[PDB]
């Protein structure tokens, strides 16, 4: 999967 | 006697021009509050940004060491300590944060008690120590007074939804946040503004509005000097370019890595980003993490094996994955990988269905591209993006 | 003396057993509050449902006449008058409502003033006297204290979105409503519960969860004795069956028409429902409204003409329609009709695009069926329903 | 169109 973050 | 105060006294003795330079960086009218801060125990700046900005300007490499010592010596009943809690959470300094929280849950000041309890709910929710339901209930029970915690109680849910692949509720929940009602604490208001920008950027990514995604991350960058937010801005901008522009995605991920490589966690995040990018573009992939057993890393191993026709190595990895519990977003990716391995239309249909459950309008591009390559009606495919 | 009280006194003189029967119907512990209500001017029941239920049980055919006279004689500063405002809005008794609102805007009681002002915003928004933006601003400027008006300020936006074809925000906005925080006024709480059920039913219809749509309307029916809500429950249940069961859709629309035909507005609504159903099933259609110039009725004329190969009559109607401004939902239907007339794939693609903008996952079935008939990939079409 | 209402 693609890392997402905020 | 705090380490920051010792260091500043020493540096001031070696260079008198620092007094005025520090005063400027701290956003001060004159050096009086600096003289006061240096000489009198427990004197705090009006705005927490004054101390942060001095540390960033003068001791950029000692920030953690110095701010840990400084924050852990504050009177937890003060505005500075409330500021400190946000500073610690924003920078993911969990050791500082959890000590502040524990002090503040059981202190005599009502503002500090409420901050402490809301942040504790955030810490527990993000560690899967409690569920969303339990968190929403505990927050309801607190009868929150401050406009700050009113904002943060919504922010903490946004983070939860982002990390569980549950993108549907995000767009409407973020609209409810009103930062202009925060008047006491400018550090908190401004930091929260950065948070909102980066979250907005992620929401737009998931909606497949990519120019808008990029605009919000650019606004995050301009608004901030905090590494955590800069990291996630470059991550999100690079992500938004995953299908359209290899070079520019890579430039953003490398830029991000270049300012953050010294932090293990950020370093890993950008490796995973570059790992994903190189698989999407079917390039040789030096970024695979072979030691890891997480869904995220295993998926990238399998993707790479598929790109290079090592099908039975791919199949082994996918078997490991069949034994692990997936949320909808993860399972959507799982079906895409099975679809690629087997060249099987039905797997791409399933993939589409799970991206739709997850409300991910971005990564759905993966099975849609495969169906296009198999000559499915291009117009129907475009319509499945909306 | 109000007309209701004169009538009850007269009926009581002719039959003594009414006292106890009315007391049961009114949900009372004993007849004391009823004796008090009959004999003392301005004495009101604790719950507004008591008077409503007696009027529905005893004078079903005089309800408007009697409640108009009764509501317009209440002291606007009371809980009974606040109840009356909701009673009037729920039953679309606009003459009663607008008089109550105007009295309440400028009265000395702060609860009645706030109710009046929120309801005024709803009346204006639904009459296109103000925009959503102007309404949201005016609501913000009132600093709403009551959990009742907090609920209703959200309900009024839901109605606006439903009638402008803007379905995207509805699902998450409704979740914000918490009716259990209303503790003073049970009539308002219970009526709002009915409103939420009917709205939920519409939201599920638009999401294409049709069993759930029907469950919510069934819950609305069980919870209520108000014609307006019964009308919209039968309308929504029938609507949910538009593609799957002609006979059962028709049975719901005819049931609805049968209890409401005496009201011009509801009579029209069911004519439009039956008109739509018969076009979808391409039957002879006795429900077309030839006098009307609205987009809704002209579309149905064109649809009927197309079903019966009267193409140039269809083309005339569609030309009239090309000169009208459409919201997204209406334009989606417009393109479907053009697609049927011209047998043109591109029109069905445009139709799909506008149902997607509108977040209508129900009526999108219309262009999708035409694409199926033209041999487009059936699986992709099903996926366009998600 | 199809009438809607609540």
């Amino acid at each position: 999967g693609m890392p997402r973050g905020a | 006697m705090e380490l920051i105060r010792i260091a500043m006294k020493k540096d001031l003795e070696n260079d008198n021009s620092l007094m005025n330079k520090w005063a400027t960086v701290a956003g001060l009218k004159n050096p009086n509050p600096l003289y006061d801060f240096l000489n009198h125990d427990g004197k705090t700046f009006n705005e927490f940004s004054s101390i942060v900005n001095i540390v960033k300007s003068q001791y950029p490499d000692r920030e953690y060491e110095l701010m840990k010592d400084y924050c852990l010596n504050l009177d937890v009943k003060t505005k500075a300590a409330r500021s400190a809690l946000e500073y610690a959470d924003a920078n993911m300094f969990f050791e500082i944060e959890d000590v502040l929280i524990d002090s503040m849950i059981s202190c005599s000041n009502m503002k500090s008690k409420e901050y402490g309890k809301v942040y504790k709910i955030h810490r527990e929710l993000s560690n899967s120590v409690i569920t969303e339901f339990e968190a929403v209930k505990r927050l309801g029970k607190l009868n929150i007074k401050t406009p700050e915690m009113n904002s943060f109680s919504r922010l903490l849910l946004l983070y939860h939804y982002l990390s569980t692949g549950n993108f549907s509720p995000m767009a409407q929940l973020i609209k409810q946040i009103d930062l202009s009602e925060i008047s006491e604490n400018m550090y908190i208001r401004n930091t929260y503004q950065t948070r909102v920008h980066v979250l907005m950027s992620n929401i737009k990514l998931n909606e497949n509005s990519l120019e808008e995604c990029r605009e919000y991350s650019k606004k995050a960058l301009e608004s901030t000097n905090i590494l955590r937010f800069q990291v996630f801005s470059y991550l999100t901008i690079g992500n938004s370019l995953l299908f359209s522009n290899y070079e520019l995605a890579q430039e953003n991920f490398l830029k991000g890595l270049s300012i953050s490589v010294q932090n293990e966690n950020y370093n890993m995040i950008f490796q995973q980003a570059l790992c994903f990018l190189n698989n999407v573009w079917r390039k040789e992939n030096k970024w695979i993490n072979f030691e890891s057993d997480s869904i995220m890393d295993l998926q990238e191993q399998a993707h790479c094996f598929i790109n290079f026709n090592e099908n039975s190595k791919a199949k082994e990895v996918l078997d490991k994955l069949d034994l692990l519990v997936h949320n909808d977003n993860e399972l959507a990716m799982h079906y895409y990988l099975k679809g690629r391995l087997e060249q099987n239309k039905a797997c791409f249909y399933s993939s589409i269905e799970y991206f739709k459950k997850s409300n991910d309008k971005f990564l759905i591009r993966l099975p849609l591209l495969e169906l296009q390559k198999m000559g499915e009606n291009q117009k129907l495919l475009e319509l499945l993006l909306l």
